């Protein structure tokens, strides 16, 4: 059990049953004394995991445009910076086939239903697969664990058929979307400071180390 | 509901209701017949 | 010992059910009305909330989401303020022309007459012209466009409801525990650092990057409309350049410590800027830069979960010495125990900062065309000194409070406190004395300068030009100050203020902005009066405090309560022997030091600093200077300011300052009124009341709710509220009237 | 580097962290009065107890001392 | 209230300007500012920084009631 | 009059409120303000919803068929949101006030109706006319149920109520839909409706 930066009040509680434990909180954020609203230790695990699954998604998908956009089959119409994606309009935008706005409702929509129903399954599991949804109700039942529903839809290939090499994969996937998270974080400080993107801006450090924004310090849209 | 309807019976909120009620109808009167010091219809 | 975050979940359900039921939060108010005396109780008690239930932890819930309420209400009214400057305000004229156009923020609709009130105020626009100073803000903040300020109002408006809903929820889903409020280190920690330090960073953020730059085009004759946007000047660092040349280094000097290259726009001049009469916004950057840091360094003095820093506890304990005994000793767990105490200590600094603010904001104009704007500046002034004395009397009765109700010495016993109390006789035999001392010794020589100058002897007056009375410890310290700059502050280019510097005078739009206050028996005289008035209220107020408890008259006075009328006719009677009826008092002396106060600012600002300057410089104050030779003197009071200076107001009829007049004879009118409730006794009332109770019963329209005559209490609450609101709307109308016609 | 400045910064920086670190400052496992021992319960793999929040402590404050000094030494000469 | 009446009338009597109080005594500023404050004029200039005159024993007098008045609150 | 638990609601997962059983057409467990919390609140808003949804469908009908129709070569009708300011064979004042007596009639009996049940079913003047609804609301008789379809078994009413009540929740929304449209865009339902067909991605709220 290797433990970071751990405390009294960390350990008193972080048990290393949960998958990437490693004893740290500092700040005992999941300490379970007080409980009230989204400091319940659960909340926090399970947000962990969302936070670092997105952050995974995000962590590609920012990237991947420019990379190849660079040396690719990509139109380089498309092939941009994530932050000029028409994410940020000031940083830079794309005419798609709606006004951005229209995306924004018909993604919030969409999103609606899969957080909402998401959500149902951490409030009262095994809800969502009872009133009429046009089938896939059984998929929506649940493992009872939120953040591991699992079912045909979420694990339909059912990795980890034995609880080690479930257990191996979650913390897998724990340090997967750490990593990730920080990834991201570095994306938007990067792309903030550098500002060519995070690709572009590893290839400035790549033929010249000696660059190193660091010290430079220096930004620009 | 039924104890929101009794909070909404109660002195105070009653008395803005029914005097500010009294405003707009006499400041409409006045919008309407303003000035007069009289009944002029007799 | 491990601070952490605590609360509870659904400790109160939301439910409509306690609506329906008036006085629910007490035992004996929740049975309803037997008599009129119920209604009145139940909005008394309504927020002492210590009385409706013993629980600490109870008691700092409905305290914390209360707070939340407050901040809701705020939040609404900055919402207001900021709608009403985008959709009803001649804000842009002004912004055009500031020196002539009259802000105004107002509009009223045509009923009933009342459309006279919109008055010209410049820019083509009618309405009612506002003293609170918003357009000198929004301007110094950079906004130029109305929408601005409807996206301010908006997002005023949602904080509002945020903070409204953070009060739910932490009283009725999350409600703290009793520790996570007592945990004093972390809370001192967090407003050091995290409210103080990192709010008054982020301002210098705006300032640096939008009030100086969108300042600077506005100083430059730009139009507004041409002025590029605040975030444009964040893009394109060649606009910053431009304006301030250092923004191209990329804040590398800051790494560096090079930090002198940002004397660009980062500067220690003082004095006010000749063109805004404000001070300068660089000098102002650079201030909320220098006092983050600090607050973010103070920010660490006390230990939470790390072991390093101080527990708050051991500095109090070490402090002791042979005159006190173990003084200090017990104050901890008094201060996380009662909640009337840190409202005591907590009203007098906020009162006194007020107060601080009033006369730093007067003689160090913080925003731009505030200074010329004397409306907005007497207006300012005479306001935050109300809040001030307000607050103060607040503190004195919450002091008392504590120590009717949460003071123990068999529990949390200090040896401060109980030495105190064991001295009390002299403390309060000898601010006596100073009392009197000081009412002859300052009031008393004004009666003898107005019978000198009756009696045809003006040589024997205390006069400039007879028997002087000079401030000589005054002068010399704003001579000092005047000579600070260069020696013993040779980075401040200027004087700390225009006050002090002789020359120096700054005019705009032909107003004089500051130029140097003269000093002399006048002031000298006026000065005593002030602390002759500061000394009885502290007497009346200490007093009311330190004899709460008991006294050789009444020996058991706390079990009598704080807020009782008597202890009846006997021992020669005891009306008025409860601390409350000490606040009662000491209202009444709060309101004539702080009337006497803004009298005396009014006089002297319009007799000696204010004015218009000639072409070639010749001032001409509102009024000749006439204050060194007629405030020295009662009838020069009566005569040649309030005689004088009332003739806009009882002169206001028939223009857009009528309501003015109105609100001047209506404030008499409660004031007066005020007499009736001050000077007489419910028994009178109750038995008049007993006659129309028989004429009602002849016509069977007799209430049950059984009518009756206030309290005693509510006999003076009444009173000293009227009297208080009426003299104090009085002066309001009075001065408005007066600075808004000759200013 | 690229100044004087980097040797006063590593100069008051690394003093302080070398007074915290071992002895003679008040570390997060050492409490002063007018320098005691206590126990600050995070665990730190320095064997001597000097924690993580005592080495941003001391950094912070060898940059204190250090611009300061560096500041008072470039506003002279 | 009586003798405001009395001696606003007559006042205005003597001076042949009966309008005035007609037309003034009908709102209450009217005898703020037409009566009390227009004819405190002299009577407040009893004595001033510039000097005395007879009419100082009444501006004296005038502040002393103003006085004991308050001293009774 | 049939208790429904296991009644697919409008929030899956939550729990419907102890009020809403099932029973009434129309129960999707919806009341989060409880505004039928107590049941005579309910009971009159069951009345309220039932008239809005009525008016609400004859009035989606006069906005978008001869909208419709009239977008095409078949009519002639004005816009519906101007169609008060016309002048018809006589002032529209004489029209209202007239509408207010006769409707003022039949809203009159029927308020009779919700205050007291049943004490309202016979005709004034040919007592042998008669109606033949027992549920408030439903009145039935030859004049509102001539085909007797509303005279019928319990699942089969609530069948039948049950679509009532959704298409004038339907028509509610849609009534009021062409009402801020014709506001903020400056044409008809219709128009808007084809401006959207052409360019859903773009022409939108956010066209303007
Ligand atoms: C459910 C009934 C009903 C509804 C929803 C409306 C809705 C409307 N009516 Mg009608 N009306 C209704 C009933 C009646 N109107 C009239 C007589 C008029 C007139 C005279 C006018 C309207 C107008 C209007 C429009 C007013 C514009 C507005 O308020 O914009 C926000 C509006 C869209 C006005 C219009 O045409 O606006 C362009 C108008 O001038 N109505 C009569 C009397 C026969 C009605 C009787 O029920
Ligand atoms: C949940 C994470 C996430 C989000 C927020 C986005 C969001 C977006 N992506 Mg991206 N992307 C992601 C993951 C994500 N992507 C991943 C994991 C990959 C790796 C395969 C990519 C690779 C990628 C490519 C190659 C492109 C985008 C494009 C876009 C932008 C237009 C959307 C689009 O393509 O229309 C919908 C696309 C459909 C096929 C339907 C948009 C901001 C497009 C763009 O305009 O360039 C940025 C485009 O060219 N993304
Ligand atoms: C850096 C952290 C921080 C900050 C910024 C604040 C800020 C504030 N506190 Mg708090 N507090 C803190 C930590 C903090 N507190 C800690 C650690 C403790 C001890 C556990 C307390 C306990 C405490 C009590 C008991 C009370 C306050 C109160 C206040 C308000 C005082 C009035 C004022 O200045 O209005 C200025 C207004 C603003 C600056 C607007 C910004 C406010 C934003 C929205 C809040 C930002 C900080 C917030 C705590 C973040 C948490 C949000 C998140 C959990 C969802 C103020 C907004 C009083 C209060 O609750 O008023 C309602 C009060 O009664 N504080
Ligand atoms: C103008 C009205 C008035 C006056 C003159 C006073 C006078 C005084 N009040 Mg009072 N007060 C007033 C209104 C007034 N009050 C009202 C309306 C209230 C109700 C809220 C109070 C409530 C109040 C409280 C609660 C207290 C006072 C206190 C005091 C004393 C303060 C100490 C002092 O200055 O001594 C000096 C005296 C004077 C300045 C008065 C003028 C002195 C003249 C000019 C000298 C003339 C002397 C001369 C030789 C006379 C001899 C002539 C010969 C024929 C006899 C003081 C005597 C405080 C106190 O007790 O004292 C410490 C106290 O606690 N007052
Ligand atoms: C007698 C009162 C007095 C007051 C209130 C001030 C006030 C001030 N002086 Mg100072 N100073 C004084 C006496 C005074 N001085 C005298 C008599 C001399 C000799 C003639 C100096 C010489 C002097 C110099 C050389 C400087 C100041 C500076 C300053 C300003 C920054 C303070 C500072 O340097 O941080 C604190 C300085 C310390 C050494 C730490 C001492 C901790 C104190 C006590 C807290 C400040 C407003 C600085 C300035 O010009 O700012 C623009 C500056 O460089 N003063
Ligand atoms: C041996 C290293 C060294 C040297 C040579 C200097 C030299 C200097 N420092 Mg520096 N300083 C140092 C280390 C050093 N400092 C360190 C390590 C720190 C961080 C702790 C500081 C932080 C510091 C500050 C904050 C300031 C200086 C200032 C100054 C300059 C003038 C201060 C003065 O004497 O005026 C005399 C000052 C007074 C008489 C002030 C008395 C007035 C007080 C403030 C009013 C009373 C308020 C009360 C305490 C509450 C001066 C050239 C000042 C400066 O920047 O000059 C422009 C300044 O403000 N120093
Ligand atoms: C699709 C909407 C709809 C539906 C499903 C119902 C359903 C019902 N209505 Mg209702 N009603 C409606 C619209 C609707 N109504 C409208 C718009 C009004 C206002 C004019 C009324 C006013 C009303 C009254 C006053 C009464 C009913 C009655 C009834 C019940 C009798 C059975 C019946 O005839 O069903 C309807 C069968 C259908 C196939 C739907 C009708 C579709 C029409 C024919 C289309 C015409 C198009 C248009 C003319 C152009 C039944 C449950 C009667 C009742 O309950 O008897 C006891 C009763 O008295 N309804
Ligand atoms: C501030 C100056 C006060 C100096 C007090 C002198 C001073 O500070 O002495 C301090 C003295 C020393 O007390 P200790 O040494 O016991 O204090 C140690 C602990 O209490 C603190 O850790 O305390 C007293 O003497 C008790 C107070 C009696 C003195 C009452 C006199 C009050 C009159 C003051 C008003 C006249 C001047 C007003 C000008 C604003
Ligand atoms: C949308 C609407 C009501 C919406 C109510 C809602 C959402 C309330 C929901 C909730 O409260 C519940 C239930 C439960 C609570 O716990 C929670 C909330 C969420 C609070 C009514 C529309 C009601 C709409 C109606 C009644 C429309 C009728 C139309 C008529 C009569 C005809 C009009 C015209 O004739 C003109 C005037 C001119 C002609 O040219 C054209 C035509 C159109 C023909
Ligand atoms: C634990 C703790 C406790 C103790 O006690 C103390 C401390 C230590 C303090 C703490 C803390 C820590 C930390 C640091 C944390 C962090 C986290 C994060 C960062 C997250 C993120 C997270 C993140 C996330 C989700 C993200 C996501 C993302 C995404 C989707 C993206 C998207 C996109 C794309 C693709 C592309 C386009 O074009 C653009 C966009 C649209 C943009
Ligand atoms: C473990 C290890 C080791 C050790 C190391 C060390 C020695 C470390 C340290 C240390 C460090 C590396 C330090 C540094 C630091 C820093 C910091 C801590 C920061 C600070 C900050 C801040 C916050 C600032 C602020 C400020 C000031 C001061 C004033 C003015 C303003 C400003 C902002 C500038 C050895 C080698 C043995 C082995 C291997 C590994
Ligand atoms: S007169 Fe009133 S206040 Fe005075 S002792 Fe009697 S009851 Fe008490
Ligand atoms: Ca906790």
């Amino acid at each position: 059990r290797p433990l970071w930066f751990a405390s009294k009040q960390s350990l008193s509680y972080l048990d290393g049953s949960l998958p990437g434990d490693y004893g740290f909180d500092p700040l005992g954020l999941s300490d379970p004394e007080g409980t009230g609203g989204f400091i319940e230790p659960r909340w926090l695990a399970y947000g962990e995991v969302i936070n670092g699954r997105f952050a995974m998604l995000g962590a590609v998908g920012a990237i991947a445009p420019e990379y190849l956009g660079k040396v690719g089959l990509i139109p380089q119409e498309t092939a941009l910076a994530w932050f000029q994606t028409g994410v940020i309009p000031p940083a830079g935008t794309y005419n798609y086939w709606a006004d951005n706005y229209t995306l924004f409702v018909l993604e919030m929509a969409l999103m609606g239903f899969a957080e909402h129903r998401r959500f149902q399954d951490w409030a009262k599991p095994g809800s969502m697969g009872k009133q009429y949804f046009l089938g896939l109700e059984k998929g929506f039942g649940g493992s009872g664990n939120p953040a591991y529903p699992g079912g045909p839809f979420f694990n339909p290939l059912g990795f980890g058929k034995d609880e080690k090499s479930l257990k191996e994969l979650k913390l897998k996937e724990v340090k997967n979307g750490r990593l990730a998270m920080l990834a991201i974080l570095g994306y938007f400080i990067q792309g903030l400071v550098t500002g060519v993107g995070p690709y572009q801006n590893l290839l400035d450090h790549v033929a010249d180390p000696v660059n190193n924004n660091v010290l430079t310090s220096l930004k620009f849209h | 509901m039924r104890d929101l309807k009794t909070y909404l019976s109660v002195a105070p909120v009653a008395s803005t209701l029914w005097f500010a009620a009294l405003a707009g109808l006499l400041i409409e009167i006045n919008r309407f017949f303003p000035d007069a010091l009289t009944f002029p219809f007799f | 010992p491990e601070v952490k975050i605590l609360v509870d979940r659904d400790p109160i359900k939301t439910s409509f059910e306690q609506w329906a039921k008036p006085g629910h939060f007490s035992r004996t108010i929740a049975k309803g009305p037997d008599t009129t005396t119920w209604i009145w109780n139940l909005h008394a008690d309504a927020h002492d909330f210590d009385s409706h239930t013993s629980d600490l932890e109870e008691i700092s819930r409905k305290v914390f989401s209360a707070h939340f309420g407050q901040l809701s209400i705020i939040f609404l009214w900055l919402s207001g303020m900021y709608f009403h400057g985008a959709r009803f305000s001649n804000y842009e004229a002004w912004l055009n022309d500031p020196t002539h156009i009259r802000p105004s923020a107002q509009v009223v609709w045509p009923i009933v007459g009342q459309e006279i009130l919109n008055g010209d105020v410049g820019g083509g626009f009618r309405g009612i012209q506002i003293t609170s100073g918003f357009f000198q803000i929004w301007r110094a903040s950079g906004i130029t466009s109305e929408l601005q300020l409807y996206c301010t109002a908006i997002g005023a408006l949602v904080f509002a409801a945020l903070m409204l809903f953070a009060g739910w929820f932490h009283y009725h889903k999350a409600a703290p525990k009793l520790v996570w409020f007592q945990d004093v280190e972390s809370m001192l920690n967090h407003h050091l650092a995290g409210l103080l330090g990192l709010g008054s960073l982020s301002w210098a953020g705006h300032q640096v990057h939008v009030s100086l730059p969108i300042n600077q085009f506005l100083n430059a004759g730009v139009d507004p409309k041409e002025i590029p946007l605040p975030h444009e000047f964040i893009l394109n660092r060649d606009l910053l350049a431009q304006l301030y040349p250092s923004f191209a280094e990329g804040a590398t000097p800051f790494f560096t410590l090079n930090w002198s290259k940002y004397a660009d726009f980062l500067t220690f001049r003082g004095g006010l800027d000749p063109l805004t009469g404000g001070l300068w916004l660089t000098d102002i950057a650079h201030h909320h830069l220098a006092i983050a840091i600090l607050f973010l360094i103070a920010g660490h003095m006390y230990r939470t979960n790390w072991g390093i820093g101080h527990g708050i506890k051991d500095i109090l304990e070490a402090h002791k010495g042979p005159f006190t005994g173990q003084g200090h000793k017990g104050l901890y767990e008094i201060l996380t125990t009662s909640w009337h105490a840190q409202l005591s200590i907590n009203l007098a600094m906020l009162g006194s900062l007020t107060i601080i603010v009033a006369h730093h904001m007067y003689a160090m104009p913080p925003y731009p065309y505030l200074a010329t704007d004397y409306g907005t500046q007497l207006s300012l002034f005479t306001h935050h000194m109300w809040i001030g004395g307000f607050l103060i009397v607040g503190a004195a009765a919450h002091a008392a409070i504590f120590m009717v109700r949460d003071y123990d010495p068999t529990t949390r016993y200090n040896d401060l406190l109980d030495r105190v109390l064991r001295h009390r006789d002299a403390i309060i035999s000898h601010l006596n004395w100073v009392c009197i001392f000081l009412g002859f010794h300052s009031f008393g020589l004004y009666i003898h300068n107005d019978t000198m100058s009756a009696l045809g002897r003006p040589q024997d007056m205390f006069s400039d030009t007879a028997i002087q009375l000079q401030p000589v410890f005054a002068q010399w310290i704003q001579n000092t100050h005047a000579l600070a700059p260069g020696t013993t502050a040779p980075g401040a280019t200027t004087s700390t203020s225009l006050t002090w510097g002789g020359g120096d005078l700054v005019s705009v739009g032909g107003k004089v902005a500051l130029l140097p206050i003269p000093l002399g028996t006048a002031d000298f005289l006026v000065h005593h009066i002030h602390a002759f008035t500061i000394h009885v209220t502290v007497l009346i107020l200490l007093k009311g405090v330190l004899f709460a408890r008991s006294s050789r008259l009444i020996p058991d006075k706390a079990n009598l309560g704080f807020r009782f009328p008597c202890d009846g006719p006997g021992r020669g009677g005891t009306c008025q022997v409860s601390a409350w009826d000490h606040v009662f008092l000491g209202l009444f002396w709060m309101y004539n030091a702080i009337s006497v106060v803004i009298f005396h600012f009014s006089w002297k600002m319009q007799s000696d600093v204010w004015g218009s300057i000639n072409d070639q410089g010749v001032v001409t104050h509102i009024t000749g200077g006439n204050f060194a030779q007629s405030s020295i003197t009662i009838n020069g009071w009566l005569r040649d300011f309030l005689w004088a200076q009332a003739s806009q107001v009882i002169q206001s009829y028939g223009s857009s300052l009528s309501a003015y007049g109105l609100f001047f004879l209506g404030a008499h009118f409660v004031w007066a009124f005020s007499l009736m409730f001050l000077f007489s006794g419910r028994g009178y009332w109750q038995e008049l009341i007993e006659s129309i109770v028989w004429a009602h019963n002849k016509l069977k329209v007799a209430p049950a709710t059984q009518p009756r005559a206030l309290s005693i209490v509510q006999g003076r609450a009444v009173g000293v509220t009227h009297y208080l609101l009426g003299g104090i709307a009085t002066t309001w109308a009075f001065f408005l009237a007066r600075i808004i016609a000759v200013g | 580097i690229g100044s004087p400045t980097n040797l006063i910064m590593v100069t008051s920086t690394s003093l302080m962290l070398f007074a915290g670190r071992f002895g003679l400052a008040p570390s997060a496992n050492r409490k002063a009065t007018a320098l005691e021992a206590r126990d600050s319960g995070l665990q730190t793999g320095d064997p001597a107890g000097f924690t993580l929040a005592d080495t941003l402590a001391c950094g912070v404050v060898g940059h204190i001392i250090g611009v300061g000094v560096v500041l008072g030494l470039k506003n002279i000469g | 209230w009586v003798t405001f009446y009395w001696h606003w009338k007559h006042i205005t009597l003597w001076q042949g300007n009966v309008s005035q109080f007609n037309e003034s005594s009908t709102y209450l500023m009217g005898w703020l500012r037409d009566y009390l404050w227009l004819n405190s004029s002299q009577l407040i200039n009893g004595y001033n920084p510039f000097g005395m005159n007879s009419l100082s024993v009444w501006a004296w007098m005038f502040l002393f009631g103003h006085l004991v008045w308050a001293t009774g609150f | 009059t049939v208790a429904e638990p296991d009644r697919p609601l409008w929030f899956p997962g939550s729990t419907p409120p102890p009020w809403l059983d099932g029973s009434l057409p129309g129960d999707f467990g919806f009341d989060p303000l409880g505004l039928g919390s107590d049941p005579e609140s309910l009971r009159w808003n069951v009345q309220a919803e039932l008239v809005h949804s009525r008016w609400a469908m004859l009035g989606a009908a006069g906005i978008f068929i001869p909208e419709f129709l009239t977008k095409l070569g078949i009519l002639n009708t004005p816009s519906w949101y101007t169609a008060g300011e016309q002048e018809y064979f006589t002032d529209t004042t004489t029209l209202f006030i007239v509408e207010l007596v006769f409707i003022g009639w039949a809203e009159g009996r029927r308020w009779a109706d919700i205050l007291n049940p049943g004490c309202v079913n016979t005709d004034p003047i040919f007592p042998n006319n008669k109606l033949t609804g027992t549920d408030v609301g439903y009145p039935g008789g030859l004049w509102f149920d001539p085909l007797g379809w509303g005279s019928a078994s319990p699942q089969k009413l609530k069948e039948l109520r049950t679509k009532e009540i959704k298409n004038g929740r339907l028509a509610m929304l849609a009534v009021m839909g062409a009402w801020f449209q014709h506001i903020y865009t400056g044409t008809g339902p219709i128009d808007n409706l084809f401006a959207h067909l052409a360019d859903p991605g773009h022409a939108t709220i956010f066209a303007a």
